């Protein structure tokens, strides 16, 4: 459950890193430039929707919309 | 009045026709709150008013033929109103592409060479088309045999008849092989990889086509209807989305790379093969559960090499409905224009590039696989003017990979 | 339940505001944010940017998630 | 070397002092794996490398007393190789504030129950040159508290109190009295601090805002604050003591303590309200911590720092505010050595006219309303603060009063109550 940028884009570039993929293998895979994927990664809030789910489909994710651990 | 609309025996709500005609179409909650629930369109998204945009008459007329002619037949032979959507639909809104069924309120080898049995164009456009409801029917038939449906009950192919020839005011294009045309390029298209439905020609020579819009029960003992809708009812439309808004789209698909890929590389299919019918009408979309969706396979496929030269027309003339690069002309198209285009697209250039080189060379092989495999009975005219003119633009390939 | 493009997500958003049946201005003013920014949202998905889909998110009273019936 | 970190017996990855003295931290696959993963920080999010900025450092160090006498004690306790944070929490590392347990790599009881007598407890809560009240005959004992006042933390389960062993959490943070800050520019009346925020939390909660509960307790002539952490739970089968994850303001920005003040300058409303809508009760936080910026003008909490709010960290990385904890008033110093209510400002600043607007005595609802709005905070929730408020004030006061123990002290009880109810005929002059 994800409530803000930060802590979207903190959990898909530790997708990006669990699948060995660079910034730039990323940013090639879906035909946009290396500096969106790091603008993206490293201050999000203003990233687009339509960047956003490119980034998305390149690690292939999708998203769902929301409304068991002891801590 | 209202038809209620259905898909696959589940209610979906309900289409209205007000006084003055207008169209209003408005969801069941009972369907807004179904495991199934998707839009009907992704023109008419899932809410919870009576919706009044142009997107639902556009929606539904775009489930009935094109042409005005096989409308007026509909019109005298189930006594139609008009020929509004909503009047046409009350007569025929049974079986139609993808899911929907509309209700209101409230077989034999010679019979065959019979049922199917029923042109002049104003305009010079060079229209060389499979698409058109005036050729088809759909029948149903899991046997060896042929049948009629009727009630409720879905069709599985679609059978096409030769067109014949047809006049324009500066041209005239026999198309009267167009049954054989089809069926060679689905071949060729199934050669390189393309997803494409299975065909079979049948005996009149028709073409028989299993629809890849239904489906049978797990059980194995009900046809399902899959939803699906074409280009021209996802964005709302009777211009003509080309190229980049279809990728755009197509970004949003659940399998937006693979469709991506394939839709390019069905550009250069259609070049390669002189295909000038690729209007966004002729791609469809699977809409899936929550409105998600995926491209069908390609579809309603015809070569126009065939119909060039003789008392037919020239290569100058074949133009692609979608263009590259606003470049159309299909002659003077090489694979730059391709790499032109998928970098205004931000189509990744080495996926391009790759199309091209499978292309390069698997092309021999597919024409040859092809060929070995036709009927005995095919028309040699039509094989030969295929392939001589693939194998030329191929080599603009060839020139490069 | 997957989502994959702006427009997709939107429209499910919308329909979540109707479901409860808000209006626009009721949820602009549960966050702070003018009721055209909404509006610009459910008819123009593409460009809002993450930190206005985030604030959205939080009126509609819903998080998001990231992933991996016979028709 | 290496200290291994683990939150609750789940291993997290390890902290490393380098062969130049640099910390470093690399989480462990496991715990990227893990259903229970979340960052250490919110200043070190999920990663696979080595992580080798500044918010490493500054994460860890947030985690011991700000004094560098304490830490000296500290050192002289144990040994201790140092007075870096890396070496304070070598030695002292196994029970923190949130659920950081530090272990040396090369290298304990899990609940060890350890009774106090009372000359006992009167002995470690007299323990100051010892640090933490952590005896020098007493091994396994190995505590840290942030924050600059004496303190230490006793376990307590029943009706006695016990020093935890090994990795053994402790349930309750016991604060000691300040006393007399004589300031180069002032001298304040703080002997009475352990009645004044035992008062300010009964108050706070009186108003229904969440905080913890607090005893006062009496061990001879020691009378100490006993109060209740919100960072550990009994689990399902009250089998287990459960450390939550949590940290402060300036753990979540990466930032040291000793810029903590919006002066030198820390976080303010701004920067804190804006990360609240990252909250998963965005809508609730940024209520009730506007709510307490009220509240604490109201009760001249002067020392309302970026440090003294906290968020609970959840799986996946997500947080939300803690309950508020160290509340107290600076009420109880005006008079006497000549500084009055024209003196005290808050923490952290509202919007003004031109400019922020700290000052306690030239404070009213225009300028909370003022600070809604560039903040962008619902105006008719902003009135509906500035109004309860109006309405309970002056009955919440009397219900607290009447709840004070036979002995507490009319001088903290009379400052507070009259300036609190002064300031508020600035509101129901309005509401
Ligand atoms: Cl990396
Ligand atoms: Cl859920
Ligand atoms: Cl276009
Ligand atoms: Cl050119
Ligand atoms: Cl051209
Ligand atoms: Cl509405
Ligand atoms: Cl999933
Ligand atoms: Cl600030
Ligand atoms: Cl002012
Ligand atoms: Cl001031
Ligand atoms: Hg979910
Ligand atoms: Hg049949
Ligand atoms: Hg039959
Ligand atoms: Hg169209
Ligand atoms: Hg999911
Ligand atoms: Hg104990
Ligand atoms: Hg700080």
């Amino acid at each position: 459950k994800i409530y803000s940028p930060t802590q979207l884009a903190n959990a898909m570039k530790l997708v990006r890193q669990q699948n060995g993929w660079t910034q730039s293998e990323l940013a090639k895979k879906i035909g946009i430039k290396q500096a969106t994927i790091s603008n993206f990664e490293n201050n999000p809030d203003n990233t687009t929707l339509t960047t956003f789910f490119k980034i998305l489909q390149s690690l292939e994710l999708s998203m769902t919309l929301c409304d068991n651990l002891e801590w | 009045p209202k038809l209620v609309t259905w898909m696959n025996n589940q209610r979906v709500g309900e289409l209205t026709k007000l006084a003055n005609g207008a169209h209003t179409f408005k969801y069941a909650p009972e369907w807004l709150a179904s495991r199934y629930a998707r839009p009907l369109s992704l023109s008419l998204p899932l809410q919870r008013g009576n919706i009044t945009s142009d997107a639902v008459f556009n929606f539904f007329d775009n489930l009935l033929p094109d042409s005005p002619i096989v409308r007026d037949r509909i019109v005298k032979r189930y006594h139609a109103k008009s020929r509004q959507p909503f009047d046409l639909l009350s007569e025929i809104g049974r079986d139609s592409v993808g899911a929907v069924t509309l209700i209101p309120e409230d077989l034999t080898e010679a019979r065959l060479e019979e049922v199917l049995t029923a042109m002049i164009r104003e305009e010079n456009d060079f229209r060389i088309s499979v698409a058109g409801a005036q050729e088809k029917t759909a029948l149903l038939r899991i046997g060896n045999d042929w049948c009629i449906p009727k009630g409720i009950t879905p069709t599985t192919h679609i059978i096409k008849l030769p067109i014949g020839e047809i006049r324009q005011p500066n041209a005239t294009l026999d198309l009267s092989q167009s049954v054989d045309n089809e069926y060679y390029c689905l071949l060729l298209a199934k050669e390189l990889g393309l997803n494409v439905p299975d065909a079979e020609i049948i005996k009149v020579r028709a073409l028989a086509v299993e629809r890849f819009d239904r489906r049978w029960n797990a059980e194995r003992t009900v046809l399902l209807r899959l939803p699906q809708e074409d280009m021209c009812q996802t964005f709302g439309l009777p211009g003509g989305p080309g190229i980049a808004r279809i990728m755009a789209f197509l970004m949003g698909s659940s399998e937006a790379l693979k469709d991506r890929y394939d839709f390019m590389k069905f550009q250069v299919f259609q070049w390669l093969i002189g295909a000038t019918d690729g209007h966004a009408k002729n791609f469809s979309v699977f809409i899936q559960a929550g409105g998600s969706y995926r491209l069908t396979p390609f579809y309603d496929i015809i070569s126009a090499f065939p119909v060039l030269g003789g008392t037919g027309i020239h290569i100058s003339d074949l133009k692609l409905a979608m263009g590259l690069n606003k470049k159309t002309a299909i002659d003077k198209i090489y694979p730059r224009h391709f790499l032109a285009t998928a970098k205004v697209l931000r189509f990744p250039e080495v996926q391009m590039h790759e199309i091209l080189s499978d292309f390069a060379r698997m092309i021999p092989a597919a024409l040859d696989n092809v060929k070995t495999s036709l009927p005995t009975d095919f028309p040699e005219n039509v094989v030969t003017a295929v392939e001589s003119n693939v194998l030329r633009l191929h080599g603009r390939l060839s020139r490069e990979y």
